[PDB]
């Protein structure tokens, strides 16, 4: 077991301990028997973390945000009774994505095959059009030549 | 300690232009630029952005960029002090330098460390002399930011190339010079990229009399091949292109089948006169050494100055040269009549005009000619015929001249890249358009070009290779869902530092009629669910019918509900893996521990649906 | 008149490593040579631009920089590429890649690769002394003062 | 009136050094230099 799975059926204490190393049968039937320690799971998450709920709903939408706090993005990749989920699914990954986490949307589909088609339109237009230029600079003055 | 020494082995392969960028005159970007050409819209204006129209007696009508007084200094690191003591123009060329290199597919993070050469050609040095007229401390920064040896150089310290970095000064024809070297390094095997460029902006007016005391300039705007044809207005651009290996390009134009260049010699007509017989020969040498059949060229960029000795010339040496065999007049052109004389960024004009050319498959018409030159006789032959409108260039072979004041001659020719494009299983269902920039406006422009070619799923791919961009290059960041039935756009200012991404998985609790229902539309969603229904059949449970047809009753029950909890979050798991997404962390509920230890690899697809139809069945 | 100093003194400097060579005008005249010059010093234009008259028009064809190796193989009448070269204080060795690379593929026999440097402006070297690049004594190379 | 083509074809052999000449500080040619 990696050290990026945090468990929430063992104590942190007993998390040195040999049984502590493998999903085994053995841990599935702790996890299955034992309490569940979900607050002290969420105390190691960053204070700033991205936490994505993966379900058929957002179930713990409420209960994960009061646990982390106030810093920490929260998104739900699933609405219940929703009209349509994949546009939530899409607008939680958006969201997620806006917040600084990389992704590549495109590997839902099959991959496009390089060198593109000559019919892709010009992507230096958009680049030119998004800069920051608030800020005006010194440029050379007519009666600096005289 | 020891270093290994690379692999400098000749290259046999083609050569692709992958990127164009640049501003021009009366056009911020490419774009405009080419809806300029093809609307017959001269670029030539008077005002006075520059000086008054007439200051010194030099010509009303002058081509002039839009602006530039803008750059972003801090996105190119440059801290205010080196902006300030810094020339415009090497401000304008890195921002089309990034541009082009966007434009190509490419991004800051793929292209750094590269071997690639950068080969701009400046030879304008006019803000030395304003900015030492009155000169005064903390202005020495200008070594840094204004010597003509530190364009290249900021593109390979910025990009963090290495490989040569040179500047060239050929007069009129020093981009192709430019794409000369950049074909000779690429060739031997020192680079696999290059960022041949170019920049010219004019700022003392007496520069503009001094090339009037020598009958440089004529009256009205270039006549290109026009009998009233007596000079040439001066312009300015900015711009850059960006040259890689076919087979590592995820984008071309079109392909370098090869440029040289030649020198005119001791001529009897004087040093400023072209040379007929040079120009015919460098185009024999190009046109024999490639075995290229000159009567395949469709299209000729011609060096159209517009005068009287230069025109007739260039024309004699095309017709002797390339329309030797033709059956059929051969087009020629030239992108002087529509936004005048670049100076040192004439050849990097032909190439985007050339690049629009055959991006478009159209070709621009041609200002300003009225009446055939009587001293071409190819003209009234029926050998050449200039493009006065919009002619539907097919494909082939589109050749560009370059004749540098001082008879330094270049010509280069490019074949074009015929792929065009085919559907894919795309475009007709939502897609998830996520990009970066500098500003909120520019992020709203580009989410709404993407919604314009909603269609295209390799203008998606050619912006997906760029938009994974730390924070810190672009802090703006967003995302957009084109082809949805409701309209979604996010854009949220993200700090440099990068935040924790967290799997929480839930448990039990999260059932409902129709869970995942939507979300088979994705196919990998729906292979997931099917290679899990097909595991799970042995042991008596059909997966596919509680998911699709199940009802409240039949989730009312045990085993269905942990079924197809489980069956979602691990689809939901392979969707993220998909797409790309790492998690930092993984943390679940009861009945989620499964799902946590598929998506850590500590389980199998497997392990974890049976580990949950183990749970529920005991 | 107007015409650069550099540009004269590399004239001459280009004929006699001509004639050094064993080679005369008429023997390198119409040879496939090329040229590549090395110069990036302008501070003679601002001073002849202070004062501009009539008939200093003539700077174009003897104050351009693009006009160094021109004016070489206008002289000597070569038909080769001919190229000014910028790379700050390596201008010089990369006009011999130039010409190595040129001399390998075929397009010349000959380079007439060199360089020309002449210090006119007194403010360019308070520039350089802005930025502590210039030292005190005469450059001490590997010792520990300089 | 037809131009013959040139022979660019890739060059194996050794390139020498033949002339030098300039003007250094204080030297009026190479021999003072040296
Ligand atoms: C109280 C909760 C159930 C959630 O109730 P709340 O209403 O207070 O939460 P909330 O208001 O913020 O949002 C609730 C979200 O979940 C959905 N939702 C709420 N109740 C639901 C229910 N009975 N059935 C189906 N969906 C439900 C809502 O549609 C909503 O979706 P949306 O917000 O997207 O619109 C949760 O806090 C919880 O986890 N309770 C304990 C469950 C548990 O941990 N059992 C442990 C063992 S069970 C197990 O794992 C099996 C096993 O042990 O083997």
């Amino acid at each position: 077991r990696s050290k990026k799975w945090i468990s929430t059926s063992i104590p942190e204490e007993r998390w040195g301990n040999p049984e502590a190393q493998t999903a085994d049968a053995s841990y599935q039937a702790n996890n299955l028997l034992s309490s569940v320690l979900f607050y002290e799971g969420l105390q190691k998450i960053p204070s700033n973390a991205i936490a994505i709920e993966i379900a058929p709903a957002g179930l713990l939408q409420s209960v994960i945000k009061k646990s982390l706090g106030q810093d920490c993005t929260i998104v739900a990749l699933q609405k219940r009774k929703s009209p349509n989920n994949l546009e939530v699914f899409f607008s939680a990954l958006g969201k997620c994505y806006s917040h600084g986490v990389p992704m590549n949307p495109l590997g839902l589909y099959p991959a496009v095959q390089f060198p593109v088609s000559i019919d892709t339109p010009m992507l230096s237009s958009m680049v030119s059009e998004a800069w920051d230029h608030s800020a005006k600079w010194r440029v050379p003055l007519v009666e600096e030549f005289e | 300690p020891p270093k290994t020494p690379n692999v400098v082995e000749p290259y046999k392969g083609e050569v692709a232009i992958c990127g164009l960028s640049g501003r021009y005159p009366e056009s911020a970007n490419v774009g405009e630029l080419e809806y300029n050409l093809f609307n017959k819209i001269d670029m030539v204006t008077i005002d006075n952005r520059r000086w008054e129209p007439g200051y010194l007696g030099t010509p009303e009508r002058m081509g002039k960029v839009k602006t530039i007084t803008d750059f972003d200094a801090e996105f190119f690191g440059v801290h205010t002090k080196g902006a300030q003591t810094m020339d415009p123009m090497l401000r304008n060329l890195l921002e089309v330098v990034y541009e082009a290199i966007v434009d190509a597919g490419e991004s800051l993070e793929s292209m750094k460390g590269t071997r690639t050469g950068v080969y701009i050609g400046v030879s304008n040095n006019e803000v030395d002399t304003a900015y030492m007229k009155n000169w005064t401390d903390d202005d020495a920064y200008m070594v840094q930011g204004c010597h003509h040896s530190m364009y290249p150089n900021w593109i390979s310290f910025f990009f963090d190339f290495s490989g040569p970095s040179t500047a060239y000064n050929t007069a009129c024809s020093t981009s192709l010079v430019c794409l000369d070297a950049a074909e000779r390094h690429l060739r031997m095997g020192v680079i696999d990229n290059a960022i041949v460029g170019g920049s010219n902006f004019i700022y003392r007016p007496a520069t503009t009399k001094l090339f009037m005391g020598m009958n440089f300039l004529g009256s009205s705007t270039c006549k290109a091949f026009d009998e009233s044809g007596d000079g040439f207005v001066r312009g300015e651009v900015a711009s850059a292109i960006l040259l890689k290996k076919a087979d590592t390009a995820k984008r071309v134009y079109c392909t370098l089948v090869g440029s040289m260049l030649n020198n005119d010699g001791n001529q009897t007509n004087g040093i400023l006169y072209p040379n007929s017989e040079a120009q015919e020969q460098l185009m024999t040498d190009i046109y024999s050494t490639h075995k290229i059949d000159a009567n395949e060229v469709k299209y000729f960029e011609c060096h159209g100055t517009g005068t009287q000795a230069g025109d007739p010339n260039e024309t004699r040496a095309i017709c002797n040269a390339v329309c030797k065999g033709k059956k059929d007049p051969l087009l020629i052109g030239s992108i002087k009549s529509n936004l005048g004389h670049g100076e040192t960024a004439s050849g990097i004009n032909g190439i985007s005009k050339v690049i629009i050319t055959m991006h478009s498959r159209q070709i621009p018409p041609n200002l300003h000619f009225k009446n055939p030159n009587p001293k071409i006789p190819g003209l009234f032959d029926g050998r050449l015929k200039v493009v006065t409108e919009t002619t539907p260039f097919d494909g082939g072979l589109i050749a560009i001249n370059s004749f540098g004041m001082g008879g330094t001659n270049a010509h280069a020719i490019f074949r074009s890249f015929d792929k065009r494009a085919e559907p894919h299983p795309a475009s007709d269902k939502p897609r998830l358009f996520t990009y970066c920039a500098r500003t909120e406006e520019g992020l709203q422009k580009i989410f709404e070009e993407a919604h314009k070619h909603a269609s295209n799923v390799e203008f998606h791919a050619l912006c997906q290779e760029s938009a994974n961009t730390k924070p810190k290059s672009l802090p703006y960041r967003g995302a957009t869902i084109l082809n949805a039935e409701g309209e979604y756009t996010e854009i949220q200012k993200c700090p440099s530092k990068a935040r924790e991404v967290w799997f929480v998985y839930s448990g039990m609790g999260s059932q409902w009629v129709g869970m995942g229902r939507s979300l088979m539309a994705l196919d990998v969603f729906r292979q997931s669910i099917e290679e899990t229904a097909a595991i799970l059949s042995p042991f008596g449970v059909d997966l596919m019918s509680l998911l699709m047809d199940g009802t409240e009753d039949k989730l009312k029950e045990i085993m269905p509900p942990f079924i197809c909890i489980n069956a979602i979050q691990l689809a939901l798991t392979d969707l993220l893996n998909s797409m790309g997404i790492v998690p930092d962390g993984l943390v679940g509920h009861s009945l989620g521990e499964v799902g946590c230890a598929y998506a850590d690899g500590c389980l199998t697809r497997r392990e974890a649906i049976l580990s949950a139809f183990w749970r529920a069945k005991a």
